């Protein structure tokens, strides 16, 4: 149950498909569906962007896509408009009743 | 859709003339309903609450002991008096004590002795009382529709919560899109309240019968008594000691919180902090679908292609629930459903999440289904594109059977005489069946009332060898029958 | 006391968890197991009693399991 | 649905700050309220859950002996009581939140967890 | 539990009076006592299983004798 | 005079430091780091998922 | 594919920092503090003293 793991940074030309990749272990991301996403941008609370692995709230776009394999789970954006560019947070409800953050991953787009 | 991942769902299948049906609720369980033309809905009885409960009396389970006086009388002069002895904050006893010139009487005989000592509790329990008019069942209605959660949404699930009183025992809830359901529920039979008492300890309360706590052995206030100085059975809590007939004290006996914790097995546990919240009640209701009509049914087939966002489960109750995406023109459209034979020349299973619809196309709908036992193929979507996926059932119908059959007889032996109202639609078999079961049950609590499970077990078997070994057929098999009943009772007794 | 009145038969059972239902099932049985296993003395004289007094088998063992059950709970 | 918290707030090393989140717009009681917080530059970091249907809670074993998080059910606001402040708990504070069950218990999590955060109070020392 | 296992038959008995030898000299039958009046079905029925179970008088006093002693104590 | 302790029996106890650890259905038993601690009472259950 | 780890068993092992504890006859049970630690294994049994 401790932090999980994501790349620094992840960079992504307009219009292209970017993935970020978020590992844990049997209990943290491969145990559980509890494996949520969430976008924050500066100085700013974060969003959720993802849950439930692959399902995403009301208002969040439907470029938003989540994959789980193993004990890693994955988010993958396909417009990567401008308005993408932010820290990306992964999450999970790990097996003890805690949460776990990932370390947060940066898209720069452009 | 709640009802699934929970073990105790239980599936009502079909509506009488009047297109209602009676369904009996409880805590732990859930009801899934299912009609031809009405959608599936799931009822599950959430919360019950007693209201303005009152006190009809405080038991002392840890007392004290503080002024103690004694009064002595020599032989042949009667028993001793004491002031205290008449107040009945103090507890007194009468005993002899040896008395002779050393004792300082001048007879050589037994001397009467009086011991007094001031009553005071520390702690106690209270048992309240709720009228029946005062209970206010919760109960959940969610339409079985396969819609994801919405954030946007004031209510996040389409789930509409009705709260069930015995004044206000008919209800309608209004289920967005699916016209309405009515529930004609009958809180005053549910659990008889009038026999029961509300006991709450120290931080835990139990609900318990109202003979049982009157008869506890324990110094009680009738439960007005704001002072508290009147403490009734006070002997009960204390112990007085005549050891060699040459003194006589008292103390106290101890803290009875374990002893009652331990007079407490078999009582159902009750919150009873904010608020009095029973989880273990059980409600009958009528639910009438006559109002209540398929969302969507004046739609196309959808076109376009479907892609599984979240791999088919198998639940506990031997269905199938996938989660499928519309990736197709149509907006809002049925979704083609079937499970069939590998060749598709042939209808195996039939849907729970009856008419699955996509209202969104960015918004997937998940879909529980029930496949036949053993192989079976579930087809998604219309052949441009169409997925088939492959299942495989491991049980076998026999086994359901069985299943249904233990089942019932659970029901039967918690919801006695009450289960024949878990899906009846009318009719007079039913009718003939509650009536035979209310006299027999009646027969069997009169027979069996605070008897433990093991006394069941062996008033069982020797009931079974005197049936066995009868000259009589008739009464032979009847008591060989009474014994098989009682048996099982006493098996699935006391959980 | 109170603890020897268990509130365990008084009907009122629904399909929840009552309290100490697990632990307190065979709790019973145990301690008439663990009281014949300290006092074997008393075991042998109640099978000598219901021997004697019944005559059928099953009469027998019918006094010896009731004799055996009421000794250790006699208090 | 909103989550309003306190004002920021400087604290000397050593010292107590107490944060607070004011939930408006749903059902205090049928809610759990959690509490995140992320080093400026650092990743979020949970530190603890209350009911506040009946004030239960649970603390990150990183914070269990300095954190403390209490209810106000009339007022509607949670409370975040980080004592013995260091260096290191410069960082805004986030409140989230998370519904409980039927029952109030709060043991299983909803899938949309953390759906509803507040702007996060930022502690300096 | 503890209540539940008492000390009265050990034989460690003096002339001194024990701890609570007067109080629960009849406590037990004061309780089969209470529960037979509370629980007058079960009585009933156990006479009846008595009296069809026993040959003698004898068999059927003391066999409706240990069915209603061990009801209570039983639970 | 001078009589040595035998044994010390629990009276009235109290339970703090409660947790919980869960495993999805099929994937064997849970782990609790107190379970190691003989001073933890902990007990093993199954509940629907 | 991404098979989960259902049990772990132990085929090669060692033991560490024996320690013992004695009670004189009819005086009860020796008490160990590593008695209390579940990775430590104990047993209890007499000896003539
Ligand atoms: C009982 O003893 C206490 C000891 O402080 C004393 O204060 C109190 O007045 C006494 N009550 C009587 C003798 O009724
Ligand atoms: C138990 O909780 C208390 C706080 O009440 C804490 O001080 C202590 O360190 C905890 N111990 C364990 C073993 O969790
Ligand atoms: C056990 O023995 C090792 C040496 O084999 C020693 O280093 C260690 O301190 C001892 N105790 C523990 C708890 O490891």
């Amino acid at each position: 149950q401790s932090a999980l793991t994501q790349p620094a940074s992840v960079s992504g030309s307009p219009g292209q498909s970017i993935t970020i990749s978020c590992t844990g272990t049997s209990s943290d991301v491969g145990g559980f569906n509890y494996v949520s996403w969430f976008q924050q941008h500066p100085g700013k609370a974060p969003k959720l962007m993802l849950y439930d692995v692959t399902s995403r709230p009301s208002g969040v776009s439907s470029r938003f896509s989540g994959s789980k394999s193993g004990n890693t789970a994955s988010l993958t954006i396909s417009g990567l408009q401008a308005e993408d560019e932010a820290d990306y947070y992964c999450s999970s409800h790990t097996s003890r009743g805690t949460w776990v953050f990932g370390g947060g991953t940066k898209l720069t787009v452009l | 859709m709640r009802c699934i991942g929970i073990s105790n769902r239980d599936f009502v299948e079909g509506v009488s003339g009047g297109s209602w049906v009676d369904i009996v609720l409880e805590h732990g369980s859930c009801v899934t309903t299912m009609a031809k033309n009405k959608p599936t809905l799931d009822f599950e009885l959430i919360k019950t609450e007693a209201k303005h409960p009152a006190t009809l009396r405080k038991y002392c389970i840890e007392a004290k002991l503080t002024n103690t006086t004694t009064a002595s009388r020599c032989p042949t002069q009667g028993e001793p008096s004491l002031n205290e002895e008449q107040d009945k904050r103090f507890v007194c006893k009468h005993s002899m004590v040896d008395r002779g010139w050393g004792n300082g009487c001048g007879l050589f005989g037994k001397g009467g002795i009086v011991t007094c000592a001031m009553f005071t509790c520390k702690k106690n329990m209270e048992g309240k009382i709720v009228q029946p008019e005062n209970l206010e069942y919760t109960i959940v209605i969610t339409p079985h529709s396969g819609e994801e959660n919405a954030v946007g949404q004031d209510t996040g699930k389409h789930g509409k919560e009705i709260k069930v009183t015995p004044q206000s025992s008919i209800t309608e809830a209004e289920l967005t899109g699916y016209g309405t359901v009515t529930m004609e529920c009958s809180p005053r039979t549910g659990l008889d309240f009038n026999e029961m008492v509300l006991l709450q300890m120290e931080n835990k309360a139990w609900l318990v019968h109202r003979q049982w706590f009157l008869d506890l052995p324990l110094p009680w206030l009738p439960g007005a008594d704001t002072q508290g100085s009147n403490w009734i059975q006070k002997e009960t809590l204390v112990t007085f000691k005549n050891p060699h007939a040459k003194k006589q004290d008292v103390v106290v006996l101890g803290s009875q919180e374990g002893a009652m914790h331990t007079a407490l097995t078999g009582a159902t546990e009750i919150q009873m902090s904010s608020g009095n919240l029973l989880f273990t009640g059980h409600l009958k209701c009528r639910l009438r679908m006559d109002k209540l009509q398929l969302k969507g049914m004046s739609y196309s087939m959808c076109t376009g292609k479907f892609k599984v966002v979240k791999e088919i489960a198998e639940t506990q109750h031997g269905t199938i629930v996938i989660r499928v995406q519309y990736e197709g023109d149509g907006s809002p459209c049925k979704i083609p459903f079937e499970i069939m034979d590998l060749e598709k020349r042939h209808v195996l299973g039939r849907l729970i999440t009856v008419n699955p619809i996509v209202t969104e196309k960015d918004s997937p709908v998940n879909i529980e289904a029930e496949p036949p036992f053993g192989d079976s193929y579930i087809i998604i979507g219309v052949e441009p594109g169409q997925l088939k996926l492959s299942w495989f059932k491991k049980g076998s119908s026999i086994g359901q059977m069985f299943e249904t059959t233990m089942r019932g007889a659970k029901r039967m032996a918690i919801l006695g005489d009450t289960a024949w109202d878990f899906g009846s639609l009318g009719g007079v078999f039913t009718s003939i069946g509650k009536a035979l079961h209310q006299v027999f049950g009646a027969i069997y609590g009169a027979a069996f009332s605070g008897v433990s499970w093991t006394m069941k077990i062996l008033i069982g078997v020797v009931i079974t060898w005197i049936g066995m070994n009868s000259r009589s057929t008739s009464l032979s098999v009847s008591l060989v029958l009474v014994g098989v009943v009682t048996l099982y009772l006493g098996v699935m007794v006391q959980a | 006391s109170v603890a020897l009145v268990p509130h365990v038969g008084m009907g009122l059972e629904t399909r929840t968890e009552t309290w100490m239902s697990s632990e307190g099932a065979w709790k019973h049985a145990q301690r008439i197991e663990t009281w014949v296993l300290r006092h074997p003395g008393f075991t042998i004289m109640a099978a000598i009693l219901a021997y004697t007094i019944g005559t059928t088998y099953f009469q027998r063992v019918l006094i010896f399991i009731l004799l055996t059950a009421v000794a250790p709970s006699m208090t | 649905v909103q989550l309003v918290e306190s004002g920021a707030e400087v604290k000397k090393p050593g010292a107590s700050v107490k944060v607070s989140c004011k939930a408006s717009g749903y059902t205090f009681t049928s809610y759990a309220m959690h509490w995140v917080r992320q080093a400026p530059g650092q990743r979020l970091e949970w530190m603890g859950w209350i009911n506040a249907g009946n004030g239960n809670t649970k603390y990150s074993q990183k914070f269990q002996d300095r954190v403390t998080i209490t209810r106000d059910t009339s007022a509607s606001t949670a409370y975040m009581e980080l004592s013995s402040l260091r260096s290191e708990d410069t960082a805004i504070y986030y409140c989230a939140r998370d519904k409980v069950d039927d029952y109030g218990d709060y043991w299983f999590p909803t899938l949309w967890y953390f759906d509803y955060w507040g702007q996060g109070t930022l502690v300096t020392v």
